[PDB]
RNA sequence: AAGCAGCUUUACAGAUCAAUGGCGGAGGGAGGUCAACAUCAAGAACUGUGGGCCUUUGCCUAUAGAACUUAUAACGAACAUGGUUCUUGCCUUUUACCAGAACCAUCCGGGUGUUGUCUCCAUAGAAACAGGUAAAGCUGUCCGUUACUGUGGGCUUGCCAUAUUUUUUGGAACUUUUC
């Protein structure tokens, strides 16, 4: 009902190697490497794992007669039942394989294919943190689309090597029917398009960074593999390394000598066309058309390849796959690219310094591992872990710290004792194997394994350490919470259909928050349950497992919603006051700069090869005042008195008692900021987060007498009340998230897409790229997330299947909702979409009634108003001037 | 040839190399080349007359080596099979 | 004349991809390719007053390699004893 | 060589014979090569529209799977002052994502997501157009003594001079063709089992058809869904067939006669039975 | 054919034994495919460390044929 | 891959013309709108064989073989009917019906695996002998070329550079103590 999975040990498929020699290679850290397979939607990633699994194993019981032939793929690493039905990877999966390169050096390689759909961009952030090098699989037709660009930008960010797989070369000949020079210009266009995004490293088929593949026909090759099979016999052995460099890149060959210019009097192609593409297209042509007796002689004469008597009575697609698998014999050129690209001396210290804090290398006595995610792998709850130091055996006891706690634990590690971390026992260790788990007694350094018995100690990620001495605990590093790229911004509110089934819902929602790491599950004060998701497909995959796999209950579910953010348009006798006169705190608000907001969304503050990350942004206050004054042009006083950057927001101390007694403020500073955190999390308008508001603490009053006990506990609710008075006075607005859209349609069907973008509300097409060589073109635009309900299927039905869009939230575009948020006279029509001037009033009033903050009979409007916080006698004074409505 | 290929299999594996000068270097293998010159880490060195020392890193020219001892497990290494 | 015309495109297509071209000229060249998929529906409107059998089909088969008699002289004045 | 023998099973053809049958069959073939045409018109969406009691605009209409629907809970959950109204949730939204746009879906089946956007260039105007040809509507591609090998060193397949063979344009039409024309061998099927008209109502008709024949497309789809939804599997122990067990008896003999002769006998015999 | 990989060592003080008996320790600047190694500030080590030691020259080059083993004293 | 060598065979002239060793041979090939018997929907699932535990079963471990059917799940790229029960529809009673469900069946069909039969085409035997099963060169004995050459074909081969620092065109040679 959930997966397909071989439970029996005796039915696990045997391998060509003996699998104990593979685990013997786990002892050497340099021997083993971790490559994770990423790419766009339907790029051929799981099919690339089909080629690596069935050539590692001798007989797979799940492979059928249609699958042994060409007709249907073995999506072996799509073991989930929903993944079989969707035709789609959903969960991260992997298989550990022993693989030899072109120099026949066998080594243990841990593969992990990420799902390529853009709503599962949380699963590939696990694959970016696990892997030493990413094997980015690109289809040749769509080329370098905008989701390819981010997968190049993320791999540079994660300090991870990369190696590009150009896939689907059958579509380049069988679908598109390009002439061989016209397809060489296609391949040269894509490689020149990935070299602009890899800002340092040049990528080229000479440099063994690029592998050509057509995975439905089941082959892959570099140009180094192809020379070493069929051209190394003819030319001298000192020439094979210089010949393969004269192979790509506008250099021509005729009768024994090479030129950059074209030969006169001779119709001649480049050396890549004549030596590789012309031999490849003849294999495509002759396996489909040439007689099987005449073709059998050409495969012995040129490829030394014997066609079987059973293979000649094949259908044209299995016969084309059988020839292309009997040429291009193994994936030794893929593995040689994975071997030659990864350099652990350059990258593994920077990769560890990016997942945790930068420091010296931990000693080998420390066991130290990174728990990537919790995996529901084969009817059990496993933990996906990567070991960075030490040795872990089955039955040991380890200290497992949840990563959300690791911000404070790393900060409290400095110290200018006991009960620090819960302890769980390593119940069982296995290797992920696709449709099975292979049990192992221990797990060495550098390899991804699956451990049962860890998952209860944490949510959504963990760090695993087992330290020997207390002095050795001082130097261990804690990992940072995982950078899932897309923010969970697509919102669904649910409750169970029956009230007595609520504990079974809360049990299943705690599983989904573990299993789906890019979700944000929260419980409102009204008792409803909010799930924040990535898209329509990410919610539909989530709510399948919630209704079928993890709780058998039926649940009520609202329409798609979004998260809103709160902000202001201008800066604004401004004071705040408690019923007791002992506390008087005045707070002003101001919009932050657009460049200052856009850089804090990129998680780092700076410009031009000088930037300060948000984690150590307090630890250099002299340098922070240099960055704020130079790059954005703030005042010198405002640069020195900034207290904290909470998410998208800033607090500045601007008061005269700070010039009088800053030490009296410094003992109360940590709880003003704690109360500042208590106000940004739920703002004054609709209990929504605050984004892009420059707070200025104007004044603060300290009562006669001091109580740490009472003054400490009273200022935290009052500062949250005082931040509301500053924002509401400062012409508040409502923000909405903006999906970016990546449409692929055929070129005649573009005016359908332009009219389809006009039916939505805040949609605009910004860029229209002619995807070269293809009939289709790439359309890049934007849409609000509250408007993008059924956007994906309105596009497909209107273009009759020749259109597809990816909706994503990489860039954190928050845009002002077009209405005015304080409109008592806004016309909200029932059952119809309200007009464009009524939008900020509508979205707040409905949100305040989901939360229960505003309670009406049917529709009673008590707006977010500046009178329940400030005194009512002052509110009447604000009406007569025209400042407050 | 297979014998050198096997040396690549040795890589990262505690291996013992006897020089034609008579010494014995047992330790981990950092790198190897088709020439066969081998460089080791944490080698325990035995001079020809038996005096034993310990050296952090080492490189030995291929021509010098008389024989190499490699991990016993390597024997069932995948490449070896004739067919 | 589809067959020879297609040959004109194929040489024309060889211009853009395998050869280097001045920029402003080049964008106009690929626009022609764009119209080609778009099928020419904005080069096909005009004053077809005459039916295809009301225009007497004097399709003059003259080649731009023929010295063509440059008859400026009948636009001069003369003297008809006719 | 084309069949096993006069038992007439397991045929196998060559490429020119297979493309020739492909060309004769173009009145009755499928004429659709992408699976993105059948997006909300496959049988998984047809099962969901029955289970959710929705109507695809060309698909069939059924009875409610759960006709006890009119019960409701008086609650503040789905009220109008709660719901933001931006996009009307269509029935195509409910079927594409059955677990998102449906409160309480049950007996629904997970649909297939997209396939990659099929860009298959076919060429039908001229036989003399080559098999590999830079077709119009393709976007153009705008871009941009030291070492010596011995002479008569050649690339692979250099002794074979031509890339396009005279059957390649035929064979690539067959490669992207639906079943059974992409095959060259296969088992025999019965004359009952060759559904020539099944592919017509599995497609959208067109807007041009009248209303009495668009019902015939919907009503034949409804019989298609109910056969797929309720499989009746055959049991294996049925080893006694009727004609085989009467052949074993001495009271039945065998010959070959004409069909019209055997029809006239069965009319004479069946008249003699009822009379 | 293939260049020996000394790449990490270069710029590090190295001891190496040459041919029959001799041991020479010096900073290493260059290596080639035959292993010919050129190092600066060369010193010929002997039994008595300060005494019998004599420097060779500002730059010394070594034929790769006489190298028996190379050990780098340093990081 | 031309050419040379190695290998495998081959028309063979052989050595032996023995004891040998290798491969082949010790009752065919294609079929049939022929038949019988198994088998065809399940922890992604099978069976034989060896070893250990408990006391045969079961488990663990080692190994060999897996035809057909199946992943947008099913022998059938096809598609009818019946029974019961629940809920509706038609609205004199019943039958025959309406159209959804749940559980079961019948009917038209299909694959594969052995064995028997039938039809057509067959002839080198050394297809000679002795044992026995549910099956057979299954085993022993055995015979054909033959295990060691040269000519003629093929390649599981050479790494196409064969003396000038990491391998095979020599840093070799000589003398001395102890025991
Ligand atoms: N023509 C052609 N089609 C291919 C090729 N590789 C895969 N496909 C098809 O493309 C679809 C996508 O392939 P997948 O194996 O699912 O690759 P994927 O990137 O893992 O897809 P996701 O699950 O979304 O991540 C498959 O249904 C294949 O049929 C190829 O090399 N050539
Ligand atoms: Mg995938
Ligand atoms: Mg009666």
């Amino acid at each position: 009902e959930h997966t397909i999975f071989t439970q029996l040990k005796k039915n696990i498929p045997k391998t060509r190697y003996n699998r104990d020699y593979m685990l013997s290679m786990a002892n050497i850290p340099e021997r083993i490497i971790n490559v994770g397979v990423i790419g766009p939607l339907h790029s051929g990633k799981t099919s690339l794992m089909d080629l690596l699994v069935i050539d590692s194993h001798k007989r797979i019981p799940d492979m059928s007669k249609n699958v042994e032939l060409g007709w249907k793929p073995l999506r072996y690493l799509d073991n989930l039942k929903q993944e079989i039905d969707r035709g789609l990877s959903i969960k991260l999966n992997g298989s550990t394989l022993l693989c030899t390169d072109l120099e026949s050096k066998s080594r243990m390689i841990n593969f992990l294919d990420a799902p390529g759909h853009v709503n599962f961009m949380d699963e590939t952030a696990v694959a970016l943190a696990a892997s030493d090098l990413v094997l980015i699989v690109i289809d040749v037709v769509e080329g370098v689309t905008f989701v390819v660009e981010q997968l190049i930008k993320q791999s540079i960010k994660n300090n991870v090597a990369m190696c590009f797989v150009i896939n689907k070369l059958d579509r380049l000949i069988l679908d598109l029917k390009l002439p061989p020079m016209d397809a060489y210009l296609k391949l040269n266009h894509i490689i020149a398009n990935i070299n602009s995004f890899t800002k340092g490293n040049v990528f080229s088929p000479i440099d063994n960074n690029i592998i050509f593949a057509s995975t439905k026909l089941g082959f892959t090759f570099t140009i180094k593999e192809f020379v070493s099979y069929y051209y190394a016999h003819s030319i001298p052995s000192s020439k094979i390394d210089d010949f393969t460099t004269r192979l790509w890149g506008s250099v021509y060959y005729h009768k024994g000598n090479f030129r950059t210019k074209p030969f006169e009097n001779v119709e001649k192609y480049p050396t890549f066309v004549e030596f590789i593409l012309i031999p490849l297209y003849k294999i495509f042509s002759y396996a489909l058309s040439m007689e099987k007796d005449k073709l059998k002689n050409l495969l012995r004469s040129n490829f030394r390849v014997n066609l079987s008597q059973e293979a000649l009575q094949y259908d044209p697609q299995p016969f084309l796959k059988h020839v292309l698998q009997l040429i291009f014999r193994q994936q030794t050129g893929l593995v040689d690219a994975i071997t030659r690209c990864y350099q652990p001396f350059e990258l593994f210290d920077n990769k560890t310094a990016h997942l945790s804090i930068p420091g010296k290398s931990t000693p080998e006595g420390t066991l130290w591992a990174h728990v990537l995610k919790t995996v529901d792998y084969g009817g059990a709850e496993w933990s996906l872990v990567r070991i960075y130091s030490g040795l872990l055996k089955r039955g040991d006891t380890v200290r497992i710290l949840d990563t959300s706690q690791s911000e404070s634990r790393q900060k409290r590690q400095l110290h200018d004792e006991d009960d620090e971390t819960p302890s769980c026992e390593v119940e069982e260790i296995g290797l992920l194997g696709g449709r099975y788990v292979y049990p192992v007694h221990e797990a060495h350094k550098g390899q991804i394994v699956l451990i049962k018995g860890i998952s209860s100690a944490y949510i959504k990620s963990a760090t695993l350490y087992s330290v020997k001495s207390k002095e050795d605990m001082k130097q261990l590093k804690f990992f940072k919470p995982l950078d899932y790229i897309t923010e969970a911004v697509f919102k669904i509110v649910l409750q169970p259909l029956l009230p007595r089934e609520l504990p079974k819902l809360l049990d299943a929602l705690n599983k989904i928050s573990k299993y789906y790491p890019g979700v944000i599950i929260k419980v409102e004060e009204s008792g409803e349950h909010v799930i924040l998701g990535n898209g329509e497909l990410y919610m539909d995959c989530l709510l399948y497992d919630l209704r079928a796999s993890y709780a058998k209950i039926e649940i009520k579910i609202s329409d798609p919603l979004t998260v809103f953010s709160e902000s202001c348009s201008n800066e604004s006798s401004r004071l705040g006051e408690e019923n007791l006169p002992g506390l008087s705190i005045s707070v002003a608000a101001e919009p932050m700069d657009s460049k200052m907001i856009q850089d804090l969304s990129r998680n780092t503050l700076g410009k031009g090869q000088n930037c300060l990350d948000i984690d150590g942004i307090m630890d250099n206050p002299r340098k922070l005042s240099k960055i704020l004054r130079t790059e954005y042009g703030w005042d010198s006083l405002a640069s020195r008195n900034v207290w904290s950057f909470y998410n998208g927001n800033v607090l500045i101390n601007d008061t005269l008692p700070d010039e009088i007694s800053p030490e009296l403020l410094s003992k109360y500073k940590e709880q003003i900021i704690q109360g500042f955190y208590w106000a940004v999390k739920e703002g004054p308008l609709a209990e929504e987060p605050i984004y892009g508001v420059q707070y200025k603490l104007l004044s603060i009053s300290v009562p006669s007498d001091v109580n740490i006990d009472v003054m400490k506990s009273q200022i935290i609710p009052l500062m949250k009340k005082a931040c509301y008075v500053g924002l509401l006075t400062a012409i508040p607005i409502l923000l909405e998230p903006i999906y970016e859209v990546d449409i692929t349609v055929h070129a005649p069907l573009l005016p359908i897409v332009e009219e389809l973008m006009k039916k939505r509300r805040g949609s605009r097409i910004y860029k229209t790229i002619k995807v070269a060589g293809t009939p289709l073109l790439e359309v890049r635009g934007q849409v609000p997330v509250i408007e993008s309900a059924g956007f994906e299927t309105d596009l497909r039905l209107s273009t009759n299947g020749l259109g597809m869009c990816q909706l994503y939230f990489w860039h954190k575009i928050w845009r002002k909702v077009p209405g005015d948020v304080l409109d008592k006279d806004a016309f909200i029509p029932k059952l119809k979409p309200a007009p464009i001037n009524s939008l900020s009033r509508d979205f707040v009033m409905k949100t305040r009634r989901r939360k229960g903050i505003s309670t009406g009979g049917f529709m009673s409007n008590d707006g977010p108003t500046l009178e329940k916080y400030i005194s009512a006698e002052l509110y009447a004074q604000l009406r007569e001037n025209g400042l407050v409505p | 040839g297979i014998p050198v290929k096997l040396l690549n299999e040795a890589q990262g594996h505690i291996v013992s190399l006897e020089l034609t000068t008579g010494a014995t270097y047992r330790g981990k293998l950092v790198e190897s080349e088709d020439s066969m010159n081998v460089q080791l880490r944490d080698v325990i060195a035995t001079e020809p007359q038996g005096a034993v020392t310990h050296m952090d890193q080492i490189f030995v020219r291929g021509s010098q080596i008389k024989f190499i001892v490699v991990p016993d497990l390597l024997k069932n290494a995948p490449l070896f099979k004739k067919n | 004349s589809k067959k020879t015309h297609d040959m004109i495109w194929e040489k024309l297509r060889y211009i853009l991809q395998t050869q280097e071209l001045s920029s402003t000229l080049r964008e106009s060249l690929e626009t022609l390719f764009e119209i080609r998929q778009k099928d020419y529906k904005s080069g096909s409107q005009g004053l077809f007053i005459l039916d295809p059998t009301s225009y007497t089909v004097h399709t003059h088969s003259y080649i731009v390699s023929d010295e063509d008699e440059a008859n400026k002289e009948l636009g001069n004045f003369e003297k008809c004893e006719n | 060589k084309k069949v096993n023998g006069t038992s007439y099973k397991k045929w196998s053809f060559d490429l020119p014979e297979m493309s020739n049958l492909y060309r004769l069959s173009t009145p009755l073939r499928d004429e659709v090569t992408d699976k993105n045409y059948y997006y909300l018109f496959d049988k998984k969406s047809f099962f969901n529209g029955k289970a959710l009691n929705n109507a695809i605009p060309g698909g069939p209409k059924f009875e409610p799977l759960y006709p006890r629907e009119e019960e409701e809970d008086y609650n503040e959950f789905n009220s109008i002052d709660r719901v933001i109204f931006r996009v009307p949730i269509r029935s195509e939204y409910k079927v594409a994502f059955p677990h998102l746009y449906n409160s309480r879906p049950r007996s629904v089946r997970i649909p297939w997501y997209n396939n990659p956007v099929s860009c298959i260039i076919q060429n039908d105007e001229e036989y003399d157009t080559p098999a590999l040809f830079f077709d119009p509507s393709l976007n153009p591609i705008p871009h941009f003594g030291d070492f010596t090998l011995p002479e008569d060193f050649a690339p692979l397949l250099a002794e074979e001079e031509e890339l396009i063979l005279p059957n390649t344009k035929d064979a690539m039409s067959l490669y992207h063709s639906p079943f059974p024309f992409n095959r060259t061998k296969g088992k025999m099927v019965r004359a009952q089992d060759v559904a020539l008209a099944k592919k017509w109502f599995l497609q959208h008709p067109d807007e041009e058809y009248p209303v009495k024949v668009k019902v015939s497309y919907q009503k034949l789809l409804k019989n298609y869904v109910l056969n797929e939804l309720h499989p009746t599997l055959p049991t294996n122990h049925n080893k006694t067939k009727l004609l085989k067990s009467l052949k074993n008896t001495k009271y039945f003999q065998q010959t070959t006669i004409d069909w019209v002769e055997a029809g006239l006998q069965l009319c004479r015999q069946g008249h003699n039975m009822l009379n | 054919v293939s260049t020996p990989e000394l790449k990490k060592y270069m710029d590090k003080k190295i001891l190496l034994n040459i041919n029959g008996s001799r041991k020479v320790a010096g900073i290493l600047r260059g290596y080639d495919i035959f292993l010919n190694v050129v190092l600066d500030d060369a010193m010929e080590i002997n039994g008595e460390d300060p005494a019998n030691n004599h420097q060779l020259g500002l730059q010394t080059v070594i034929r790769g044929n006489s190298i028996i083993s190379l050990e780098a004293l340093d990081a």
